[PDB]
């Protein structure tokens, strides 16, 4: 995930914070990846899964 | 017959070491057949070791110039690698495991000892040598094994030799390839030495219900990630080796040749050249095998896991 | 006059703990020494614990923090110490584990105090909670 | 009926490849000594930490056949049990293997003597004729029931495990690498290919019970399983992966890389064979 997609789709302005939720997701065992700040960008291995409409 | 080598025939064993062609030819015994069940057990008890050198007896029989190693058992010695003929601390010992085994049907004499260098490569040290000549002068049909566990390990490939000593005073011939091997840098000189002293055995092995056995249940669960990356060849020390080896080979293939020019009506020289250009292909030959395996498997696995749908 | 080693071991230990209190301990670490090098003659082993306690005080004032949290660790699983003092040996350990140097070592360290369910009696059992589970 | 209905296994075994290796090996020479496949008789040791069973090493006993029973020199096995004091102290007897089928009227008299030497001991069966793909080894408890008001001692199927560790594991990968060829070479990229066969396959049966869960939900069965179904929906939504230009990069630096080996290869064969044609050339016609 590019640190652009990031600021757009979250309403995230300043990249700091975008930082502390991403750690924040993270230390909660919500997400587990690596960070790319270089070329801004954010690389996720694994991740939990969400929901299903039965659709 | 996968099952024939299993069969055991006594007096057939009697009659080989009545006749002890071994006494008429030094370079007599050449192969060295090891079942699955013997070596497992060695590997097992060398890994527990860890770093100390254990040691332990062989079980089997001899057929032609082979020598043939059916089972083992570790015995309760101190001072491997630093006593000579540390075995005999276990004769005792030996008699009535030896004794017991025959009781429940194990009719296989001793064949030869083994024991673990672990880190610093398979040879025959002057100590192992000595042991190995004292097995070779009352026992003239012992073969000596050395595993290495630690290399083993780390190489993923068996690191496994066995060897046999010249009598006192016997020179080698000609031949004598000597494959190089990463031992310390003072154990290293002590193992040229003795690669110069003693004589190999081409390890040959045979697949068999113990193998199959082994093969079928350990890839299924221990390989349930079949993919253990793939290629454990992509360490640059046993490929590059073998290719360095080739290289050093052709290279004085080629240097025979080029002096064998001038001289007209050596057929032996000839000979011999070719013989060594053909081993030298074969052995290029099963490493190129053994790579494309490897890519054929990555490639499937790889295939199917990043892109089936 | 032979001063028995004990009475030797006792001294020096002394002097090292009223240096340590002073927080000179230039010296003390030259007297840690010295009741070390009597140290292996010594019989009493409550003054071997004694000793390994102010020990492991010495190695947690100087920069030894991890080193005291080893020792500490390793005086958290006695018997004769006092119970309180078990635990307050293994709370320096845990103190001195969070403030040692962010390495190798001190994961492993992190990893073991883990482990002592009297860590989680303690108020630090969060911090180091939320430490070795990478926050 | 010898084995016990509706009972639960007590205990965790946990068994290694040279329990397995032992088995083999006694059954092949005595099937070798005295024809059919005759039935082997050995015992079992290891480690036990409470209900947590570990049978690391396994070796042999001597039974003799009167009045159609089988008894146990456990004698022998006293003899051989001080003997393997002297190599190894931390190895306890846990129990006894066989070979056959199913538990025939012969065992259970087996077992009985085994009983009465330890507290419990553990009954392993090994079918040497199988067919199936599965792994031909049970292993039995001792169980008391209450069958017609007699006390009658049953076996009860144990759900034990297939533990090893780094060392074994590395060592049968290489036997494996050694099966991979021989003396009497038939083939060789078959057995490989046939390996990657059987992974596919194991593979494919996990998957088809998967959707055959998701089938029966759609249909009967719990409407939603939870967290069951949900990871099994997000790992079929991470089975795309989603390659970067830099893995495939890297993925054809590989396969060029291996593929010029092979080349390599190919064109050392040819040369070879070039100078076995050269060589029968120079027979053929040529002089000097
Ligand atoms: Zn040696």
């Amino acid at each position: 995930i590019p640190y652009s997609v990031l600021l757009k789709d979250l309403e995230m302005r300043n990249l700091r914070e975008l930082e502390d939720l991403i750690i924040e997701a993270v230390y909660t065992d919500i997400i587990q990846g690596k960070l790319d700040q270089r070329n801004q960008l954010l690389e996720v291995d694994f991740c939990i899964g969400r929901d299903i409409r039965k659709k | 017959s996968i099952d024939e080598i299993y069969k055991y025939d006594k007096k057939q064993q009697q009659e080989i070491l009545a006749a002890k062609p071994w006494t008429k030819d030094h370079h007599y015994f050449k192969y060295c057949k090891i079942s699955a069940l013997a070596l497992l057990k060695m590997v097992m008890h060398a890994r527990s070791g860890g770093n100390l050198e254990v040691m332990g007896l062989m079980l089997g029989k001899v057929d032609g110039e082979t020598m043939i190693i059916m089972d083992s058992f570790a015995l309760p010695v101190e001072g491997t690698e630093t006593r000579v003929n540390a075995q005999a601390a276990a004769y005792e010992y030996m008699a009535a495991y030896i004794e017991n085994a025959k009781q429940v049907g194990r009719l296989e004499n001793a064949i030869g000892w083994y024991h673990s260098h672990p880190g610093y490569g398979c040879w025959l040290s002057g100590i192992d040598v000595s042991t190995q000549m004292l097995n070779q002068q009352f026992q003239e049909p012992f073969v000596a094994v050395v595993i290495d566990p630690t290399r083993t390990i780390s190489a993923g490939k068996v690191n496994l030799g066995a060897f046999r000593t010249y009598p006192k005073g016997y020179k080698p011939p000609d031949e004598g390839p000597s494959e190089y091997q990463t031992i310390p840098l003072n154990k290293i000189e002590d193992f040229g030495v003795h690669c110069k002293q003693y004589y190999a055995l081409e390890v040959s092995y045979f697949k068999s219900s113990l193998d199959r056995k082994l093969l079928e249940l350990l890839w299924n669960k221990y390989w349930v990630n079949t993919l253990s990356s793939s290629s454990l060849l992509t360490n640059a020390d046993y490929t590059t080796g073998q290719v360095f080896d080739l290289s050093e080979k052709l290279e004085q293939s080629e240097a025979q040749l080029g002096r064998g020019s001038f001289m007209l009506g050596l057929e032996t020289h000839d000979r011999k050249s070719e013989d060594k250009l053909a081993k030298a292909t074969r052995d290029s030959c099963k490493t190129t095998i053994e790579a494309i395996h490897g890519l054929m498997s990555q490639v499937i696995k790889d295939k199917l896991f990043n892109q089936i749908n | 006059k032979q001063y028995n080693v004990d009475y030797k071991l006792e001294t020096y230990l002394k002097i090292a703990r009223l240096y340590l209190e002073d927080d000179d301990p230039v010296q003390a670490e030259a007297y840690i020494n010295r009741a070390s090098l009597l140290q292996n003659e010594s019989t009493n082993e409550q003054l071997q614990i004694h000793y390994k306690v102010c020990y492991a005080r010495v190695l947690d004032y100087r920069r030894k923090f991890i080193e005291a949290a080893q020792r500490y660790n390793e005086l958290s699983y006695k018997t004769i110490v006092h119970e309180s003092e078990r635990l307050e040996a293994l709370k320096h350990a845990l103190h001195c584990t969070i403030l040692a140097s962010a390495g190798q070592q001190r994961s492993r360290m992190l990893a073991t105090l883990f482990k002592d369910e009297r860590c989680q009696q303690l108020a630090a059992y969060g911090i180091l909670e939320k430490m070795y589970l990478d926050r | 009926s010898v084995m016990a209905c509706g009972v639960t296994g007590s205990v965790s075994v946990a068994l290694h490849p040279l329990v397995i290796l032992n088995i083999s090996d006694h059954w092949i020479r005595m099937r070798s000594q005295e024809g059919r496949p005759v039935q082997v008789i050995g015992a079992l040791i290891g480690k036990q930490e409470g209900r947590n069973i570990e049978v690391m090493n396994s070796f042999e006993l001597l039974s003799h056949t009167v009045e159609e029973k089988i008894i146990i020199d456990k004698e022998y096995y006293y003899t051989k049990e001080e003997q393997f004091k002297q190599v190894f102290k931390e190895l306890e007897f846990l129990g006894w293997y066989t070979t056959g089928g199913p538990p025939d009227p012969s065992d259970i008299h087996v077992h009985k003597q085994v009983c009465e030497i330890i507290e419990s001991p553990l009954f392993l069966k090994l079918n040497p004729m199988t067919k199936h793909t599965d792994l031909p080894v049970s292993v039995f408890e001792s169980v008391i029931d209450i069958i017609n008001g007699e006390a009658t001692m049953l076996f009860a199927e144990l759900t034990y495990t297939l533990a090893t560790e780094e060392a074994e594991r590395i060592g049968v990968d290489h036997v494996a690498r050694m099966t991979a060829t021989g003396s009497g070479e038939n083939s060789t990229v078959a057995e490989h290919l046939i390996a990657q066969h059987s992974a596919i396959k194991m593979l494919h049966s996990r998957v088809k019970l998967i959707l055959e869960y998701v089938k029966a939900s759609e249909a009967g069965e719990v409407p939603f399983n939870h967290e069951i179904l949900r990871e099994a929906y997000a790992l079929c939504h991470c089975l795309p992966v989603l390659s970067t230009d830099k893995f495939k990069t890297d993925f054809y630096d590989q396969c060029n890389d291996v593929g010029l080996m092979a080349y390599l290869g190919t064109i050392t064969k040819t040369c070879n064979t070039m100078n076995q044609f050269v060589n029968k050339f120079n027979v053929l016609y040529d002089r000097q």
